[PDB]
């Protein structure tokens, strides 16, 4: 009820340190994966930051709120939820130490804001442009795949991603990630990828072995009742007399015969040979006695079609979906260039390509029938997101821990003003930016201070952006190897860290109340 | 404390402890087998019959483990079982040895990335040097003894007493269909159980074999179309009781006459539609057998779900358990159905082979039902081992003569490249000494002297410890002229799966949390 | 029995922090006094560092050993036991923090040694000489009194100290603090001091009121039995016959009569008037019947004399101590110029001055009859020690917290070498030297960081030795006010601090054994 002390800040710092120590071994390509299982024994492997933070059982409410706030700011850029809690924890520890020494949170907040402004100015002045081509996107996708998946199958996916990006992007407006469908199958091998330039149909026909070399084909989408079921029906209500239902069944059969005769005469009128083929898509069943008579003249009819399939077919080609099989204008009939039938498993697939306006690429992937296929899909999605983020702008700054060192050197040496109160916060903000290279050197398997002072001496003697090597621990330049990054991601991360560290030190007392 | 809820003991210290102890405890209940020895283990689950088994497949299929490290190996075991025929305990032993040898490297003070890289390099070197110890090869598969020797060698791993007659029977059953060249199926050989004499009176027979009696007449025509049904002789007319003693005889006689007329019309409609025989799966009646005898219709008696399931999956018909007489919609391809008298029992024989996709069914007989299981297991193991999909099997001298050579080659190769990658290579080389040790410890003598003798003779790669008493201490025998060889692709697949499992185990090793509700 | 952890360093750091926090409020002239009482209710007031550390009950063995080591190093210079535990505690805390971060004590020790060498070089290069006169010693004594006694009677004490120093020191050899006797009395007032240029005699005569204006006086020291007691004695053994003891008493009386006749004839021979007086010092009693006959001619004899009194008399004047009253050469008779008798209390004192070679000054002090007289004596002794230390050398550097700031600025900026491992210790050694001005500003009644950054900005702008003001908290120059210090004291303090901080981090494990 009554509490006038400083235990709230203490428990907040403790929770922040605990959350920072819990998640800190998932940075860099040489990290350790994690597993989650609880519901009916479902083994799920993960290593991402947002996926882990969204599916966990945290017993601390402050840590849960911090994770929720961090995940709420992940829909802005690509992937920026990781490598954020460490700097926040370091800043909070420095603020707690300065409070225990004797200071006010207002001066600390002012110094943090000044340091953030100085870092933003330094990042804006240090940026550089580069001509976007094929090698840059290839290197970006390779780095993304290395940071996501292991260094094995990271070579056959980047090429397909670059090819799909080059085939989709061809205009000047920003591209959209809604025309690329990522499907999955079940095979025995592991490394198996395919880049289809057309559409994919899961279902086919019940009577195969007739023809498959149909060039210029005409596709018509409808939704009429061709053959739903042979069972007698009426109007959704059972009756007692059989004469009425048998007459209704006879009338339905006569209507089906009239419809198949109409479509036969339509195919005979619009064609008349074997080169001009016709394909019909219907969600209802197809009788074999009528399917044989249809295939005798040269027109294929498919059964059991999904809604998304016909939606993509009418969106890529451009056809009107009517509820009649009458003789109308052939303007709604879509054109198809090449049709192929792939026989594998218990259902044959259909691949249609060489159509008008190829704006539909399919990235077919296969797995060894487990849960790693979802991980591969998430990795390729993160890679596509990184490629899209690296194509909207024209400035790419190097990474590999070569930006925080220069930022700290500019914040410590070239001070913007002369003030001890502001310096007390500037030093704390600059000392919290060197946690990334230390953590990288610790996870790589080397020392922490030796490599740090080596990089410091290399940057003080030379003056270029010195990176961190994960092989021999020697200071090298990341501007000539191939390690790159983004632009707005660092700004968003800095803004999020400043917002989180600002609205934390102003906590006075925590009372126990509330009912809702 | 912050993530878990006092359920699991995971953290930053259980990695070099529990993740290895679980696999060690899982593998300790498996080293007792592996070899021609009598170490039967009883299995008690839900059948409540108390049966003893020897293979580890049925042992692992009944044990329920509650650990991810133990569940990460059963997947690889099932994958290896689905891939090739044998091969199960080898992967587990290799993974256990690799983990026990990597525990020391992790306790000394080395990262897991270097160990993983060294293990991958050693596995690549072993896979590259493997195609080099090819001695014998398959000549012609049209002979008898050429495959009989391999069948005997494969059966000797399971049964040690009787292994010649079973191998000869399997060879005669496999040579009467199709060889490995071209196309050969596996689900075309059935095994039937006959409760009569012992195993010293078995025979072979081509075609379908079923123990079903016949109370009608011998129908040896080709127009006798089959007609499978669920329970046609169940009860189409349900009769109740009115009083306590007896009712009026008039109503009972009328009901009996009506039922007789109904069943007569039913059998007439089922015989005039194009079906001379009928497959029943219910009870029998006096008037039923009377009509079946007076109408020249074969009537069965024994019913089983497996029989109808096989008849449905082979022919392609569908049972119609209806009251009203339906139409003939179960037309198949069978036509030649004959009857035979075997062991004073009536059996059916189907003839429909057109020199393509032939089937066979070996006749098995034993004392009780707890002894034919091992025979069927040995038969199916030999059948799976016979399939290799290659003309030249390229057999290698198995039993442990190649493991020592591979270990010596890996040791000689590792003492060349400098750096911190020699420890993992030495560990991978020393882990190969787990097959002769388990074979020598499961006999009666020690294993250190056997290893010293095997390493002191010569590096020929054709020496291995025998099984008799005069081959335990010296262990100097030539298995090339005896006829003890192993599968080349099987060992390769086993090594690959073991390396993959070890890599997966050493990779995922940090904190095991839980999922929110 | 078996222990392999790092709890020893932890408990050592804890004990060091506790010892630093216990004694930290006794720095500067505006410090708080303490009290000690345990033995039969004896109230004792003190404020010194060594006096407190020597009379305390510590429950920790490590703290007791540290206090013993610190007290064993106070016999070199004057007063350097204070203002030492704070720097050691700060250095130990920095070393513990660097160990928890991840480092080796060898690099820390090397960096500490390098920083100590750099500080020694800076102190040797920054020293300056000054002509020793009267104002410098006056200011030094005034500061030494202000650092011990209150600012009320810090004038007549330093004036008397300077007068005694000027009267004693007149040669070229170093002076000795063994010819100055500090006596004490019992009066009603508080501020009462006197500087006597002669000797002091506690006892006098039993028959006063005769004469006191004795100019030229001859003093002779002896030890014969003039009048010990009227009781009959023999040879330390009681007997039975009274004739022998009465004859011995008669012989002793005849010998006493012969001795007094001999000294009377000696006084009549060597004098004969009333100007030349004859004073006799004897430790035995004096009969009044003989004292009257002695005073009738003009010779005074004192009774009940201490050994130290006659020792000082024979050391200042120069007389032979014989055991006979015969007529010998007057070469052993000391000369006295002025004799005065002071009547106060229950015993009259004698003051002899105007003698040959005035090398005996007495600093008489009176108190209000309590325990503060011992404190005043300790304060004047510390002042005399500081004056003696400030007279042996010829170089005096300013103080008031103006040497540590320049040392830290030289150790941080102008680095002697370029090495991260050495800098890791140099920064820790430089950050521990700022514990004096912060504590001084905290004890004065102001802030801690504001005054620090103000002094830093003043030193960066101007460049002179900026001191700390204990009145308004404004940065001022200590080279023009009057605050001074020593030279070898700082070097001894730095050496002791380095020796203490070096042989502490090398502690491995502490086992429980031993029997002696
Ligand atoms: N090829 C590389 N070489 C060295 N360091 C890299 C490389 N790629 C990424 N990093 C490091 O990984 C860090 C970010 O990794 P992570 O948190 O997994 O996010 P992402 O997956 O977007 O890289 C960066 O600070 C960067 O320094
Ligand atoms: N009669 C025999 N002589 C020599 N070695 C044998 C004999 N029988 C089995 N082995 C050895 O025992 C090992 C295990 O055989 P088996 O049990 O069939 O495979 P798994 O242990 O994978 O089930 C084989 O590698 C084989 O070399
Ligand atoms: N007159 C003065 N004005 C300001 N500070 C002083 C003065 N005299 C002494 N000090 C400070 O007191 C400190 C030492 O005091 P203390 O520990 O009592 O030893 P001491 O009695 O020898 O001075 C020095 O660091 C000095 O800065």
């Amino acid at each position: 009820e009554v509490a006038r002390a400083q235990a709230a800040l203490a428990v907040n710092i403790s929770a922040a340190r605990g959350l920072q120590d819990v998640l800190r071994t998932n940075l860099g390509p040489k990290g350790t994966m994690k597993m989650l299982v609880s519901g009916a024994g479902d083994i799920k492997l993960t290593k991402d930051g947002n996926v882990l933070l969204h599916e966990m059982q945290i017993q601390h409410p402050t840590a849960s709120l911090i994770a929720k706030v961090a995940t709420a700011q992940d829909d802005i850029t690509g992937d920026g939820t990781t490598s954020n809690v460490l700097i926040i924890g370091e800043l909070l520890k420095q603020a707690d130490l300065y409070i225990s020494e004797g200071l006010h949170p207002r001066i600390i907040t002012e110094g943090f804001e000044a340091a953030k402004e100085k870092a933003l100015q330094f990042l804006e002045e240090v940026k550089v442009s580069r001509e976007m081509d094929r090698e840059t996107l290839i290197d970006v996708a390779r780095t993304s795949l290395r940071t996501k998946v292991h260094a094995e199958l990271a070579d056959v996916l980047t090429e397909a991603v670059v090819d799909s990006i080059l085939a989709i992007k061809k205009q000047d407006e920003p591209i959209d990630l809604f025309m690329i469908e990522i499907m999955e199958m079940k095979h025995k091998s592991e490394t198996d990828t395919s880049l289809i330039r057309g559409l994919v149909l899961d279902h086919g026909a019940r009577h195969p072995d007739m023809k498959k070399r149909v060039e210029d084909a005409y596709i018509l989408t409808c939704n009429v009742s061709l053959e739903y079921e042979k069972t007698e029906v009426n109007s959704g209500f059972f009756y007692k007399s059989a004469e009425e239902r048998e007459k209704l069944v006879k009338a339905e059969r006569k209507f089906i015969e009239d419809r198949v005769k109409k479509i036969i005469e339509l195919k005979r009128k619009v064609c008349g040979d074997s080169d001009k083929g016709f394909v019909v898509i219907n969600q209802k069943g197809i009788d074999p006695f009528s399917l044989d008579a249809l295939s005798k003249e040269g027109i294929v009819a498919l059964r059991r079609a999904k809604r998304r399939n016909m939606e993509r077919l009418t969106l890529a080609c451009g056809g009107v979906a009517l509820n009649s099989f009458d003789d109308l204008s052939p303007d709604c009939l879509g054109h198809a260039g090449l049709v192929y039938e792939y026989t594998l498993g218990e259902e044959k697939f259909t691949f249609i390509e060489k159509c008008n306006n190829p704006r539909s690429v399919t990235l077919l992937i296969k797995g060894p029938n487990k849960h790693t296929l979802t991980q591969i899909k998430d990795a390729v999605r993160d890679g596509l997101r990184a490629v899209k983020n690296a194509i909207d702008d024209g400035c790419v700054v190097p990474g590999a821990g070569a930006v925080e060192v220069a930022m700290a050197e500019a914040l410590i040496k070239h001070k913007p003003s002369v003030k001890g109160r502001a310096q007390l916060g500037v030093q704390a903000f600059a000392d919290a930016l060197l946690i990334i290279p230390k953590v990288l050197a610790q996870n790589s398997g080397f020392d922490l201070q030796e490599t740090l002072v080596k990089i410091q001496a290399e940057h003080s003697e030379s003056g270029q952006l010195v990176g961190v090597d994960l092989n021999t621990g020697e200071p090298m330049v990341a501007a000539e190897v191939g390690v790159w990054d983004n632009y707005c991601v660092k700004k968003q991360l800095l803004h999020s860290c400043t917002v989180i560290a600002t609205n934390i030190l102003l906590v006075d007392e925590i009372m126990r109340a509330g009912m809702s | 404390m912050l993530k878990e809820g006092a359920k699991h003991f995971s953290g930053l210290e259980e990695a070099v402890y529990r993740n290895i102890q679980a696999c060690k405890e899982l593998a300790q209940t498996t080293r007792t087998a592996y070899g021609p020895n009598g170490m039967n283990k009883m299995v008690i689950n839900h059948l409540e019959k108390l049966f003893v088994t020897n293979d580890a497949a049925t042992i692992l299929r009944e044990l329920e483990v509650q650990h991810p490290a133990a569940k990460m190996i059963v997947m690889a075991s099932h994958m290896q079982e689905q891939e090739v025929g044998d091969g199960t305990n080898f992967v587990l032993v290799f993974a256990g040895a690799l983990l026990e040898l990597a525990e020391e490297l992790l306790r000394i003070g080395l990262s897991v990335s270097e160990v993983i890289e060294g293990y991958e390099i050693a596995c690549r070197k072993a896979h590259e040097i493997l195609p080099n110890l090819v001695c014998c090869s398959a000549k012609n598969l049209r002979d008898i003894d050429e495959v009989s020797s391999l069948l005997r060698t494969s059966i000797m791993s399971k049964q040690y007493g009787n292994e010649v007659f079973l191998a000869k029977l399997i060879a005669q059953a496999c040579v009467s269909i199709f060889p490995d060249s071209g196309h050969f199926n596996v689900d075309n050989i059935r095994v039937c159980k006959i409760l009569g004499s012992g195993i010293s009176s078995s025979s072979v027979l081509h075609g379908m074999v079923f123990k079903k009696e016949t109370e009608g007449d011998v129908t040896s025509v080709k127009d006798a179309k089959i007609a499978v049904y669920s329970c046609p002789f169940d009860g189409m007319i349900t009769e109740t009781k009115g009083t306590v003693l007896i009712k009026t005889a008039e109503e009972l006689m009328n009901f009996s006459k009506g039922e007789e007329n109904l069943m007569d019309a039913q059998v007439k409609a089922i015989a005039d539609t194009g079906a001379n025989v009928v497959v029943t799966g219910g009870k029998v009646a006096d008037m039923a057998l009377h009509y079946a005898n007076k109408y020249n219709i074969m009537l069965v008696r024994l019913n089983s779900k497996w029989d109808l399931r096989r008849l449905c999956k082979t022919v392609g018909a569908t049972a119609l358990p209806r009251l009203t007489p339906p139409v003939l919609e179960e037309m198949g391809h069978c036509d030649s159905v004959y009857l035979s008298e075997v062991g004073d029992t009536q059996v059916v024989v189907f003839k429909h082979e057109k020199e393509d996709g032939a089937i066979s069914t070996i006749v098995l007989r034993g004392s009780t039902d707890n002894l034919m299981d091992d025979i069927e297991r040995a038969v199916d193991d030999g059948v799976n081992t016979f399939k290799v999909l290659t003309r030249d099997k390229r057999l290698v001298p198995g039993g442990g003569a190649t493991e020592i050579e591979l270990a010596k080659q890996i040791t000689s190769y590792g003492e060349t490249c400098p750096g911190l990658e020699q420890y993992a290579i030495k560990k991978f080389a020393e882990a190969f000494e787990a097959i002769p040790r388990a074979l020598a410890e499961n006999s009666g003598v020690k294993a250190n002297e056997v290893i010293s003798k095997l390493y002191a003779v010569h590096q020929e790669g054709n020496k291995n410890v025998g099984l008799d008493i005069e081959a335990e201490v010296p262990a100097v025998k030539d298995m090339l002229e005896a006829g003890i060889l192993d599968t080349y692709l099987g060992k390769y697949w086993a090594i690959k799966l073991a390396t993959n499992a070890a890599v997966t185990v050493l990779r995922v090793d940090q904190i095991i949390m839980a999922k929110p509700a």
